[PDB]
C-alpha cells in the first residue's frame, strides 16, 4: 500500500460494453470504469469515483469490486450513486 | 460541495 | 490503482481513509457533510473503527490530520453480499467533520443525473499501486 | 455447497444463519456458547443483522426458531481485507440463545490442536447449490 | 440459496499442496479443504468447518473464499481456528 | 460442546 494518496483519470463504459466482460454480473446498480491502461485495487475500495458535473465533482460510483490481479486491461466495478442517492437521502433525514 | 480549496492536478 | 500518479495534497478534501484499532487502512470513505462518510458496503466497518481524514501521505507524523470515530454503520438494506449489489454503507460520525482548506464535501448526484459512457472520470486512494 | 445432501433437521445444532432487516441470509455462523456467535470478518455484519437459531427450512414458517440481535461485533485486528487473512469476527449476543435439542454449542480446538491433511471433514450451510 | 440446510463431508489439504493452487494467496491462519467433488460457495461464508475429534465436533475452520464459480475440483479456504482460537477465548474474557 | 441432540446422518 502506498503511503501518499493516489489518483487516476479512466473513461465508464455502458453497463452493456461492460456485460462483454463480466457478463451476467454487472447490475444495474452497478457502473463500470478503465480498462483504460489504469486499475483501481486491494485497499481501494469504498474510495471514490468522480465526475465533473458544471463546476463540481460529484460522487458518480464507489470502488466495488473487479480484477483479481487488478489488470489494468479490465474494468473496474464500481456502485452506482445513481441508484443509491435516494436511499442516501432519505437515511440523512431520520437521522 | 465538491470544488477543493487546493484544486487538483491531472 | 495500478499506474496512477501521487495526488498533490489536499486537493481532494472528502477522501477519508478508514483504518483499524490497529492504524492499518482497508478502505477509503468520501464526505458528503460534515457528520456522514460514504463507503462500500464489503467493507466490512464496525465501530471499533475510524475515519481519517485530510490525510496525503500515510506514512508522515506531521500532519495536521482528524481521528473520526463511528457512531452507527448503515448498510443499505438492498446489499446483496451474494452479488456485491449495491455496495453502498453510510457512516454517521459521532465527532464532527471540521472542514478546512483540506476536509471538505464531494457533491452527490441526482437520482436523475446522467454521465455518459466515454466521459472521463478520476477515482483516488491508497490501494495496491502494483498487485 | 455444489453437490452437499440436505441435512437431518436439527442435527446441526450450531450452525445460525446471519440475516439482514430484510430477512435475506448472507452468511453463516457458529454458536460457540449461549451468548457468543462465531462468524467470517469479510461478512461485514453490523447490529442492524439478526441471528437466527434452530432453522432448518429457510422457506418454513412453522418452525420454533430464535431470531437473537447483536450487541456488539468483535472484527478480529489480525484480520486483513486486502488479504482475507484472519477471517474471524465475534459476535456477541444482546439475547441470550435458549439451548435445546436444536440449539448449542460446537466446540473449540486447542491452539495446540492438531487435525491432519487427508482427514474427512464437514461443512454445512445455506449458500449457492449451483453457480 | 436453498431453504433447507446443506452438508457435505469433504478433505482437509496441507496448506502446501493447497499453494499448488492458490499459490501464494494462502496465509498461515488459512485451511484448505474440498477439490473432492463438492464445493463450499456464496453465501456459506462465516459457516462452519467442523472435525470430529474425540467424540466431539470441533471447530477447525470457518468458510472464508475461494473459487468465483464454486469449482468441486478446486479447495475452499477456510479461517484456520487453531490460529485464531486464542483470541477469541481471549475477547471471551475481557466481556 | 459438539455433540448435537438430533445425531447428524451422512
Ligand atoms: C485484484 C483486483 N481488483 C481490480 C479493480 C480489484 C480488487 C479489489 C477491489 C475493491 C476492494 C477490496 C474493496 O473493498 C477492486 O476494486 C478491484
Ligand atoms: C464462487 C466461489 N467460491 C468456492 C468455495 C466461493 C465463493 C465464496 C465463498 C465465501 C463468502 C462470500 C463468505 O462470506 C467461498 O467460500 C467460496
Amino acid at each position: 500500500t502506498p503511503d501518499r494518496l493516489q489518483q487516476a483519470s479512466l473513461p465508464l463504459l455502458s453497463n452493456t460494453n461492460c456485460k462483454k466482460y463480466w457478463g451476467t454480473k454487472i447490475k444495474d446498480a452497478m457502473i463500470c470504469a478503465g480498462a483504460s491502461g489504469v486499475s483501481s485495487c486491494m485497499g481501494d475500495s469504498g474510495g471514490p469515483l468522480v465526475c465533473k458535473k458544471n463546476g463540481a465533482w460529484t460522487l458518480v460510483g464507489i470502488v466495488s469490486w473487479g480484477s483479481s490481479t487488478c489488470s489494468t486491461s479490465t474494468p473496474g466495478v464500481y456502485a452506482r450513486v445513481t441508484a443509491l442517492v435516494n436511499w442516501v437521502q432519505q437515511t440523512l433525514a431520520a437521522n | 460541495c465538491g470544488v477543493p480549496a487546493i484544486q487538483p492536478v491531472l | 490503482i495500478v499506474n496512477g500518479e501521487e495526488a498533490v495534497p489536499g486537493s481532494w478534501p472528502w477522501q477519508v481513509s478508514l483504518q483499524d484499532k490497529t492504524g492499518f487502512h482497508f478502505c477509503g470513505g468520501s464526505l458528503i457533510n460534515e457528520n456522514w462518510v460514504v463507503t462500500a458496503a464489503h467493507c466490512g466497518v464496525t465501530t471499533s473503527d475510524v475515519v481519517v481524514a485530510g490525510e496525503f501521505d500515510q506514512g508522515s507524523s506531521s500532519e495536521k490530520i482528524q481521528k473520526l470515530k463511528i457512531a452507527k454503520v448503515f448498510k443499505n438494506s438492498k446489499y446483496n453480499s451474494l452479488t456485491i449489489n449495491n455496495d453502498i454503507t453510510l457512516l454517521k460520525l459521532s465527532t464532527a467533520a471540521s472542514f478546512s482548506q483540506t476536509v471538505s464535501a464531494v457533491c452527490l448526484p441526482s437520482a436523475s443525473d446522467d454521465f455518459a459512457a466515454g466521459t472521463t472520470c478520476v477515482t483516488t486512494g491508497w490501494g495496491l499501486t502494483r498487485y
